[PDB]
């Protein structure tokens, strides 16, 4: 309505599209570290069987 | 009565948002805004003149 | 202030886009890195047998 | 340098920053009057001076000095909130970041520091190691090992009624959680934290959605906290055993994040609640079995899911976790033989609804296995039936249970099968569902009436 | 407080402004959707269209 209400809500808005993104990542990034050390122990486990 | 109420409410919301193509290419602007809780009685006594003020 | 902000607005969206899209180009690389040094543990336990089997 | 660039995006960490560098502290005067030698508050005045703008790492040792030194609450509070301003910047600070990084001596002595003082001031302290244990050039276990058996710190993360001082100390231990070193001491620490961390989510159920007061409710700082506390438990259970472990105890308390999945519309909230339940029905989880049907029998976890199913967020993870989970629970359960479970009920008296007991499928195939001497096992149920009632009473909670299942599944028998009606005779069955019927107990009476029905149908053509 | 959702198409932007301003409205910010994906067009809103004519059918049913 008035502008000091407009940017107001364009500060806070902005912020809550940027913020959700990099926790975003964040949580797309730690499922990477999970899915390296599962995946890791694995194909590691196999091969180990062989070399046994 | 009251849960036909509530379902008839949520189509109401998914519609204005714009949930499917049509909605889009018949009115394109939808808007955000806050209302205080104890004052959502005054903004449904007129409903909008070809505006839509069914709320949350 | 109005028509400054929602073009402000669209771009916000379109980064917060931009920055998990390389998260997920992350993950797939984090997947592969997984395979490569899984490739280089085979071989340096393969060396450690080696070793115990030299020893003996 | 500009070390890890944590708490310096969160609203929690700022608030409690601004409390501190607003309030002035004139060291030199503290230093005339004996509290520090000369060359300290000096070097303080100058570092506040390089935060704003002006040309060190140098400064770093009187720092170290003074703070180990000094009991004076004030002098270190506003040169720890000055140290740890200038780490985690780029813009200044960067040749700071680098002594303590070096050299594993200033991490030892900043240590020393915390613990001592106002709530604050050992606040800051923590974030400060911390935030160099974080980064890859030094890591030492024993700093976050004590310091979660240690008193003050741990205290102030109890109290949940101050947000802001909570959320900081959440956020402190989850991200050296995102390191994997870290994990196993804090999992030796777990009992003393975990309920704190489910109140919060609990506490997140109860309240509305539809203001932006103050509490948490789905403003910028109460998305901030479910996230965190989610994302810790999260990080934990990366470790298969562990999440075998945290279901088998907490399990009441473990119920509730499907709750959370649902009040919210939110996918921070919703996403990590969903890949937690998902990583302890995982196969790599050992006894996952056992965790599925915990989970199934008790909480009632599979219905719940097939309504989340539906709801889809837009998120693409979201919607590959919620559909990867709603398969797990599903068929666990079902692909038991059928005739398995149904006795094994039967055998415990531990009757229970589950997922193939309200299926018709189940009883059309299970009717001929009953036969033995004219349907021995399901007379066998109509004994165990009649006995509930009469022997340990009726109206009482633990065998109210057991009926109103058992004349479920008498109930789907019968449609089934036409010679059944003899057995309920012979063993004085039919006698019993009459005395159900008048019982109180909503569930009991319905099931009961179902069974009379199903007899009826029969007797008269 | 509580989020109120408004539709029109660009031309009563300001007619609408005014009106919503005189009953108490505050922070109104004229947007699209697409700033907030999920409530936007999507598969998602769909399938909860979907789920209200099922509501519907069990109501009607239930009443006769």
């Amino acid at each position: 309505l008035t502008p000091n209400q407009v940017n107001d809500e364009l500060n806070k808005m902005q912020a809550f599209i940027r913020k959700e993104a990099e926790e975003k990542a964040k949580e797309i990034q730690l499922k990477a570290d999970q899915e390296y050390e599962i995946e890791k122990t694995n194909i590691v486990r196999n091969e180990t069987n062989n070399i046994d | 009565d009251s849960w036909f109420q509530d379902v008839t409410r949520e189509k109401a919301i998914f519609e204005i948002l714009n949930k499917s193509n049509y909605d889009t290419n018949r009115k394109i602007l939808i808007a955000e805004g806050w209302i205080p809780r104890d004052e959502l009685a005054t903004l449904q006594a007129r409903l909008g003149e070809m505006i839509a003020r069914l709320g949350i | 202030s109005q028509k400054n902000g929602i073009a402000t607005l669209l771009q916000a969206e379109k980064e917060a886009h931009e920055i998990v899209s390389k998260a997920r180009k992350y993950r797939q690389d984090k997947l592969k890195q997984a395979k490569t040094d899984a490739a280089k543990e085979i071989d340096s336990y393969k060396i450690q047998k080696d070793k115990e089997l030299k020893e003996f | 340098m500009g070390a890890t660039k944590i708490l310096m995006d969160s609203t929690h960490f700022n608030e409690i920053r601004s409390i501190i560098r607003s309030r002035s502290v004139a060291w030199d005067a503290l230093a005339r009057s004996e509290e520090l030698s000369e060359i300290d508050a000096s070097t303080a005045k100058a570092l506040e001076s390089i935060l704003v703008k002006k040309n060190n790492g140098k400064t770093l040792i009187p720092l170290i000095h003074l703070l180990s030194t000094s009991d004076n609450e004030d002098c270190k509070k506003s040169v720890q909130n000055l140290i740890a301003e200038l780490l985690s910047s780029d813009k200044y600070g960067d040749d700071t970041v680098k002594f303590f990084q070096e050299d594993p001596k200033q991490l030892e002595q900043l240590f020393d520091v915390s613990l001592k003082g106002d709530f604050q001031t050992v606040l800051i302290s923590g974030f400060n190691v911390v935030s160099l244990l974080v980064q890859n050039g030094l890591h030492n276990v024993k700093l976050v090992e004590k310091l979660l058996k240690n008193n003050n710190l741990i205290n102030i993360l109890q109290n949940i009624e101050q947000m802001d001082t909570c959320y900081v100390c959440i956020r402190l231990l989850q991200e050296l959680a995102v390191i994997p070193e870290y994990r196993d001491v804090i999992w030796l620490h777990e009992k003393k934290f975990m309920p704190t961390l489910f109140k919060i989510l609990q506490r997140a159920t109860d309240s509305q959605l539809a203001t932006r007061i103050v509490a948490t409710n789905s403003n910028h700082l109460g998305i901030q906290l479910q996230y965190h506390s989610l994302l810790l438990i999260w990080l934990l259970t990366f470790n298969p055993v562990f999440a075998n472990e945290l279901v088998q105890k907490y399990l009441s308390d473990f119920l509730d994040l499907l709750k959370l999945v649902k009040i919210t519309i939110k996918e921070k909230v919703s996403r990590l609640c969903i890949s937690i339940i998902l990583q302890c029905c995982s196969t790599r989880v050992k006894q996952h079995k056992k965790v599925i049907k915990q989970l199934l029998l008790l909480g009632n976890a599979l219905p719940t899911v097939q309504s989340l199913s539906e709801r889809k967020y837009s998120d693409e993870e979201l919607r590959q976790d919620i559909s990867n989970l709603k398969e797990i629970l599903e068929n666990e359960y079902q692909e038991l033989t059928s005739f398995d479970e149904y006795v094994a009920e039967l055998d415990s008296k531990l009757l229970c609804w589950s997922p193939p007991h309200v299926d018709n499928g189940f009883w059309s195939d299970n009717i001929d296995e009953f036969k033995k001497d004219n349907y021995k096992i399901f007379r066998q149920l109509i004994e165990l039936l009649q006995a509930k009632v009469r022997n340990g009473d009726v109206n009482a909670k633990q065998e109210k249970i057991i009926i109103q299942v058992a004349l479920n599944d008498i109930t789907h028998v019968v449609e089934l099968l036409p010679e059944s009606i003899d057995v309920l005779d012979k063993t004085g069955g039919k006698a019993d569902i009459m005395e159900l019927l008048n019982h109180s107990d909503s569930r009991v009476k319905y099931e009961a009436l179902k069974a009379t029905q199903a007899i009826i149908g029969y007797t008269f053509k | 407080m509580a989020l109120v959702q408004f539709y029109i198409p660009q031309e009563i932007s300001r007619d609408s402004a005014y009106t919503l301003g005189q009953l108490g409205l505050v922070q109104f910010r004229d947007l699209n959707s697409k700033v907030r994906a999920f409530q936007r067009t999507f598969v998602n809103e769909i399938r909860r269209l979907d789920n209200v004519e099922r509501q519907y059918r069990y109501f009607y049913s239930l009443l006769k």
